[PDB]
């Protein structure tokens, strides 16, 4: 089905006439006059005409000595469990000098929507190894918990740390990581790729590395191939897969570029009107399924432009995911690592992650007292340094000492320090040991005599 | 003392009420103007094709 | 070749029939004058062309011819100390041929000098295995820069002839047979401007580039192969920074790009650079500098392709094994060309008029910079360090250009307008600015000096951030209570801001301070804060120290102007501080 | 798309006991009234509507999952049977109808969900029952109209939305209310509309 | 080679269509002969195969399509260049109004001109005495500079323009100085104001005027600046004169650019103005400076108005990206009575350092400048402390600064639009105001300069 | 739409009397001068123009009601004959010429009302009279141009207004001013344009 009937070329777009049997979103292959091959997809098909957008652009293409070949299938991914320990690009091609994979089956990267009644609610606990996250904003198998960051902030280190510390208390080998890099600089990618090589975290993970200079359509297809591989490993092979994706801001800009190229009317702040739905076709691919062992958990990492949370990219992401983990410059300046602000950040499904059998008995109780005291402790710390000094009814003064200690000893653990939930809970009590017994009303008297020093 | 009270109270009003309301309003109108221009321009694009 | 016939001219828009074997993004020649243009879109036989020069006096019937390739540069001897423009047109060769101080239409001439004789000395034995990127011989275009003639990309295998002699870039210096055929090798290889030159592998830049600028080298350093951006308003001092970095960078070559600048500012780079003596060599900076000059009223595609032709030439000498530094000033007026060109393409506008592929074109530029191992069995290393200066409308970095830039650059030098006046130069804001190399650079220099340099830099910053926290405490509440220690932190920070951060680029010794000097200066300031806080506790009151340290803080303040060969004087300052606070400790 | 016929419409004056203190006390909604719940992400739009769906003193509850999370629809089908109506003492699922078109499900189909939901509510309304319908979320519906508009090359109105956006909504909230249903006995039923709005 | 066609197919508003043409080029001048014999001129805005889109300058009213004809002149807009242009007044298209005889041209040139080679452009190396202390001392105009004036509606930017034209000079008498004055979209009254003030002072004999009115065709408005610069580049780069170009109003020019833009049905555009506004301003601004080995120069002082007086407007904003500095007119100053109302703080000259110093101006020029600018800055600051705390709370040094800022405005910058000051008069006046300061506050300056100059 | 020919256009020297303090004192207008009165609705533009039309020391006034309220035109024909000023103790109605085109009157007739009024003013200037032309409002003229430009599917300039809005305004005002009328007598007439702008 090869046609040399290219009628028109405008920008990245291309029109092919006298064709039939072609479909919507059908993947194509344009063989140029010089022999160079370029891939593309059908944006629209009408009559004998077919409107296609080429991935690598349309520069240097001679319409009359070039042919178009329709592959009769959408953008697919050849999946196999030999993908573990392999580095791929945005389109599933090897990037690690490794032997090309024999796919057990090919899968449309768009996947399918999990039947809402077939869906099983997210349950059980994933130990990220980070106190601020594991304890207060608990991550759950099948949950959508994103990390909101900004430029210059260490979301890069936070990403790599979780990816190499992520594990379950289930068993030795049924957990995996799918790391998707989206439109990031090469330096950032090589940092990821080698930190995985150094720690040996590559041996249990699959990497899709897409760079900033890679064509825009390859940048938007990257997370869909990541989730496609993740869904395969989780639903077909019964693994607990954790999906790390960054940067979502790069994704939105790529989606923005593609939209305008297709002469589409933009929505708020120059972003596509379907920005919500497009992002939702990624994040909603996570969760547990009834009757099926394994799950898909996502941690979408994005940068908030101008640190503006009301920006479309964070705001829409918040409207989809089940909470968020927020990084702040105010804490990063204080040398806090990771700089996690536990007040504007939240986990919605932490109810399912905590509790005896999952974590120890006092998980739910301690997080309430730590959070409540920290809310009152910071303002005590803040009002002390602004107004007066060491004159805070001798009760807010110990809250001030609590808040500062909470930030520097509890939250600030370091990007290379793995904090098990046990060590976190024990540390939490030692921080609550500062205060008198009257302050911890949130915790019953029983747990106190059992854990409090 | 009353003048110190007035000054201090005006200062607190300037920092917590006046300026933040001012910054946020200068941000809303600025973005609003940027939005409508995008809307009208977009409309003008379709008309030009006619 | 094939010609075409114009059928429509509306401004820069020109359509032409019989453009059948022309290709997309091909540079072509419109009308009798033969003004350059580019094929944007191709509808069947008819091609729509955007002419980059004035289209007055052009109409239907006139011929149009494609050059047969996309926008490309000539890579070979005769390129150094040459002042091209956006489309690599030599401006000096221009004046000779046209005999005019102006630029006419349809006047085009080769970038390099094809008529010029260059001596070539082969370094390859005949019958030896070659591939793309390998060096067959060299031409001493100048000392220091040795122009290495490399085997063009896509060429492999057999090496039948090679010889040394006085050739030109046209004459075949070599012949290599292949499956494709037996082709002549020249001293020149053409290359598409938009597309980057391939490499064996890209490495991460871990060697910091010396700029001599204290605020940069210490707090916000840039590794060789890194990426930095300079956003600011008018009179911020980006151009000074660009010049400073171009003058004192420990790089082999410098590619200065003027995207779209005022003529009166462009002439300065033109005239001052040959008058600038080089580091230890003793020649002009221009002889290790390639200049790409574009005024505001030049063709818009020249002002747009400016940074890409620069990064292309940079890649060429990078592939040789040289560490290249490319200077971009300014990129806001480069993007102004994009906004203008896209408007004529009738595209769907992105943020504030700019193309939707704005961030994509920026990314495609800054990604082509970095520490690499060029093609060839030598596996030699080269690097490109990109330093761009952006100019937001009012200094507002929320600009689409700045925002998309900070997504790919690793180093950010933001210039406050509040620091511009009060003459705080360089006006780089030490709080908002950052470096993604700061950690690694700090540990590299921890080995080159074997000192806790990273600890000093960290403490230096810690003092500054604390100052900001202390500053709002001062505002909201009053200067009291000073707590002695907190008011001292302000004085140490003030010392850092005035005696270290501020340096005059026009002062003859403060325009550059080496690592040797940068260390001693910071150590003196820090040890002042160390010895004062330690004596403060047991036991002295704040302005007792301030009264006895009058003359010694003056020496610290004047340490900037201390000559390099008199570096010991700074070290003498350091131990004067220890004796003077004990002088009043006993008795005080 | 065609509202079910009624004999007469009546002004709602009977309050709807939700169990939510702030609502029932200060900002109450009558049986047949309409309420809008606009707020940012993590505000509690979904939780509020669930609380209305659980403990309200209505006969039936029609919950519409319009372009939202799938877990939030799984959460309902699981919890509701395990819960007991504070009046009848029986399972909540015995009086509720669920309609789910998640955010990743077909976009155009989330417009139909709205009209499918309101029609079922009108049907039970005509039986003389007091029904309550929850829309989560109406903003997502408006996006479907906007996207479909772009495909039709329509002239953009406000924020990209078609000019008939206000019409469609106004027609939707007019299909609810206290009515005298058709029939000789002239029975009275009602529909209370609770709609979540998700502004950027 | 006549190329006259009675073929006229369409007239849509300003535009007119003509078929059966050949040899018709883009931006080609035309003439239409109407049924009554009335002749009107126009220009090709778009030409396609066997067709041509033209716009008639004087409108299209009364034009009958069937009985009219269109002749193609076969040439773009040109200027009859000559040295005899001095002392005479030309219009938008370089046609006389001074009722004098038309000039026998040396040659004809396009008004677009050519781009100056950046490698051929030389340093701007010396002073131009405008007679304005605020300009000549603090925001110096160097020879070959592009220093625009930022103003607004209601502000006296026409008196300033007229004042500069008369008082501007090179202080070396061995250099022929000329002034090209371009009026754009200018109302008749202020157009007459210029013309009459150019004669009463005898400035015409040194200058060449280009008068375009607001009611005149928008194509003429666009062509007027390019007509003025083509003359300026000839008088300088061919006849070796020091040319000073003054252009006003530039906002009026931009409005006409918008008018032709939508005529070609092009789309806006930042705040209404076409996307190529930046280049379109650069194409006529950047045509200035000094060329190597060539006697003479082109210096521009373009004057524009800020819509509602905000520097974020496209016209002032983009102009700042092409020119080196600006001179800002303030309504606050004008309302208070300061003439000319030049705000020294936000105004700037980037190329002042080269036009000053010994041999160009006096040795103390840069020292007095920095000191006046600083003293006035802290002077204005001390005033707003005296309104919050009263004069009692101010230190004795700040009270002097407060009194300094007041007299710096009423004497130093408040020259009057009819008060010419030499560079020396200005500098010495600076010292009289610096003498106001305490000696302990004058230690900043070199003691070498303090001794020689009061 | 063609201005009546003159011999020489002059510079207005003599200040007109409006009787309004803020105008006569701080922002005066000469005979042949042009003044604009921009402002939102309720600003008092129309009142100011009537005030000038009643106490102007010019010989003739010409009030053009361009796309404005009909009562305001009815208001003039009622009281003007009753008011006695300024010369010979005669009616204001015997020195005025009204041109009425209300807002609900056809759009195309708005531009005509402006061009008719200024031509009449030009006519009486030629016999050596000081005449004042009132435009209320020149925005409706521009709105008329905008509305018509859209129907012709032209490319607008800014805010829907045609790009030739600038040049056409310039034509109207340059038809005003103090001039020496054609002839041997060389009389001096003057057209003082008091225009009103209604910015959105
Ligand atoms: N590092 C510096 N040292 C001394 N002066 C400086 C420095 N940077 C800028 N300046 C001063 O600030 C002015 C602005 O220079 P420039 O680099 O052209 O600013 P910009 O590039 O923002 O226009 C210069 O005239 C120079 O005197
Ligand atoms: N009435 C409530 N009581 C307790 N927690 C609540 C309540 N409403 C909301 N929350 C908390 O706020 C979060 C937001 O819930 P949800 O309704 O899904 O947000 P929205 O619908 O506004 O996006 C929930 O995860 C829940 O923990
Ligand atoms: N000079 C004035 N003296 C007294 N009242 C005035 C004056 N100007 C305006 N008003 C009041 O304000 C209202 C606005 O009048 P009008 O001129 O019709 O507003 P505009 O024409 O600006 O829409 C009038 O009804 C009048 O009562
Ligand atoms: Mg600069
Ligand atoms: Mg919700
Ligand atoms: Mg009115």
């Amino acid at each position: 089905k090869e046609y040399r009937t290219i009628k028109e070329v405008v920008g990245p777009l291309m029109a092919v006439e006298k064709v039939s049997g072609v479909k919507y979103e059908e993947l194509i292959e344009v063989r140029m006059q010089n022999g160079e091959i370029r891939r593309g997809q059908v944006l629209e098909v009408q009559e004998d005409k077919a409107m296609v957008q080429i991935f690598e652009g349309t520069s240097g293409i001679n319409l009359k000595n070039s042919s178009v070949r329709f592959l009769g299938h959408p953008l697919q991914l050849g999946v196999s469990e030999d993908m573990i320990g392999r580095v791929f690009d945005g389109l599933g091609r090897p990037k690690d000098n490794g032997p090309e994979i024999l796919p057990e089956k090919y899968l449309d990267i768009n996947g399918e929507v999990i039947n809402p009644i077939a869906r099983d609610y997210p349950d059980e606990f994933i130990q990220t190894g980070i106190s601020a996250i594991d304890h207060l904003n608990t991550l759950v198998r099948g949950q959508k918990l994103p990390v909101f960051s900004g430029s210059g902030l260490p979301h890069k280190e936070l990403a790599a740390q979780i990816a190499r510390q992520a594990t379950v208390l289930d068993s030795s080998d049924d957990f995996a990581v799918v790391f998707a890099a989206i439109g990031i600089t090469f330096e950032e990618a090589e940092f990821f790729m080698e930190d995985f090589r150094q720690t040996g975290a590559i041996d249990r993970s699959v990497m899709f590395m897409n760079l900033a200079n890679d064509p825009a359509i390859e940048r938007i297809a990257t997370p869909r191939m990541a989730l496609t591989a993740a869904e395969y490993l989780a639903y077909e092979k019964g693994m607990h897969v954790l999906v790390i994706m960054t940067d979502m801001t790069n994704y939105a800009e790529a989606l923005r570029e593609i939209s305008a190229a297709r002469r589409e009317v933009p929505g708020r702040r120059g972003y596509p009107g379907y920005l919500y739905t497009n992002l939702a076709t990624l994040f909603e691919r996570a969760g547990r399924i009834r009757g099926l062992k394994g799950s898909v958990t996502q941690i979408p990492i994005l940068t908030m432009p101008e640190d503006d949370k009301t920006h479309p990219i964070p705001d829409l992401t918040g409207y989809i995911t089940e909470g968020q983990i927020i990084l702040t410059r105010e804490l990063y300046k204080s040398g806090i690592q990771p700089p996690i602000d536990v007040l504007p950040s939240l986990s919605r499904l932490k109810d399912k992650g905590t509790g005896a059998g999952k974590t120890r008995e006092d998980h739910a109780a301690t997080m309430n007292q730590l959070f409540a005291a920290y809310a009152q402790g910071k303002q005590a710390k803040e009002l002390a340094v602004v107004l007066g000094e060491s004159a805070l009814s001798d009760i807010d003064k110990i809250y001030a000492k609590f808040a500062e200690r909470f930030e520097n000893e509890y939250v600030n653990q370091g990007f290379y320090t793995n904090r098990t939930i046990t060590e976190t809970l024990d540390l939490g009590w030692e921080l609550l040991a500062m205060l008198p017994r009257t302050e911890l009303k949130r915790i019953k008297d029983d747990l106190l005599d059992k854990y409090l020093p | 003392a009353e003048e110190i009270e007035k000054t201090r109270r005006r200062v607190n009003a300037l920092e917590y009420m006046t300026i933040p309301q001012l910054e946020e309003t200068i941000y809303y109108i600025k973005m609003k103007l940027e939005e409508n221009e995008r809307a009208e321009v977009t409309r003008l694009i379709k008309v030009k094709n006619m | 070749m094939q010609i075409g016939k114009i059928i429509k001219v509306s401004g820069p828009l020109v359509m032409a029939e019989n453009m059948s074997e022309a290709s997309i993004q091909d540079m072509c020649l419109v009308g009798d004058l033969g003004v350059i243009g580019e094929i944007i879109e191709m509808r069947q036989d008819v091609a729509s062309i955007q002419v980059y020069e004035e289209t007055s006096g052009i109409g239907p019937g006139e011929p149009v011819r494609s050059t047969g390739e996309a926008l490309s540069v000539e890579l070979g001897p005769g390129i150094i100390s040459q002042m091209f423009d956006g489309i690599q047109r030599p401006l000096d060769t221009f004046m000779e041929v046209t005999q005019s101080n102006f630029l006419g239409r349809g006047v085009q001439l080769p970038a390099l000098d094809h008529e010029k004789q260059w001596w070539f000395e082969a370094t390859i034995e005949e019958g030896t295995e070659v591939s793309a990127g390998d060096i067959i011989g060299y031409v001493d275009e100048t000392k220091i820069i040795q122009h290495k003639i490399m085997v063009p990309n896509g060429i492999k295998g057999t090496v039948q002839k090679i010889e040394s002699g006085s050739f030109t870039i046209d004459d075949p210096i070599c012949v290599i047979e292949t499956e494709q055929g037996l082709k002549e090798l020249t001293m020149m290889q053409k290359w598409p401007v938009r597309r980057g030159r391939p490499i064996k592998q890209k490495l991460n830049p871990d060697v910091p580039m010396i700029t001599g600028q204290r605020v940069i080298d210490t707090f916000f350093p840039v590794t060789k192969g890194g990426a930095a951006a300079v956003p600011g308003p008018f009179g911020a001092g980006k151009t000074v920074v660009q010049h400073q970095i171009a003058k004192w960078s420990d790089v082999d070559l410098v590619v200065y790009v003027g995207c779209g600048e005022r003529g009166n500012e462009m002439t300065d780079v033109v005239n001052e650079f040959p008058e600038l003596i080089d580091p230890n060599t003793g020649e002009s900076l221009m002889e290790r500098t390639v200049l790409i000059a574009n005024t505001s009223n030049m063709p818009v595609a020249a002002r747009e392709a400016s940074i890409y032709t620069g990064i292309t030439i940079a890649e060429y000498f990078r592939d040789m094994g040289y560490d290249v530094a490319i200077m971009a000033d300014s990129t806001s007026r480069w993007a102004e060309a994009l906004r203008e060109m896209s408007g004529r393409l009738e595209e769907m506008p992105g943020d504030e008029g700019y193309p939707a592929y704005l961030g994509s074109r920026l990314a495609e530029y800054y990604e082509r910079s970095g520490r690499v191992i060029a093609l060839g069995s030598d596996q030699r290393e080269g690097s490109i360090t990109a330093i761009s200066a952006v100019s937001p409308s009012g200094g507002d970095i929320s600009e689409p250009v700045t925002q998309n830039t900070l997504r790919v650059v690793k180093v950010f030098w933001g210039l406050d307008s509040s620091l511009a006046q009060k003459r705080h130069f360089p006006s780089i804001n030490w709080i908002q600015s950052y470096s993604l190399y700061s950690t690694e650079v700090g540990r590299y220099m921890d080995q080159i000096l074997q000192q806790d340099w990273s600890d000093m830099v960290t403490e230096g910053m810690r003092i500054l951030q604390e100052e900001e926290q202390l500053n709002e405490i001062v505002r909201l509440v009053g200067i009291d209570s000073l707590s002695d220690n907190d008011r001292l932190t302000l004085e140490v920070a003030k010392s850092i801001r005035e005696d270290y951060l501020q340096q005059n680029a026009f002062d003859d010794v403060d325009t550059f301070t080496s690592r040797e000097k940068q260390f001693n200066m910071l150590k003196v300031i820090l040890t002042f804060g160390k010895e004062a806080r330690k004596a403060l506790s047991l036991g002295a009151y704040f302005n007792e120290i301030m009264e006895g340290t009058v003359a010694v803080r003056e020496r610290i303040s004047r340490s900037k102007y201390i000559p390099e060969e008199e570096l010991a004087k700074i070290s003498s300052i350091n131990e004067e501080i220890k004796e003077t606070i004990q002088l009043i400790v006993s008795e005080g």
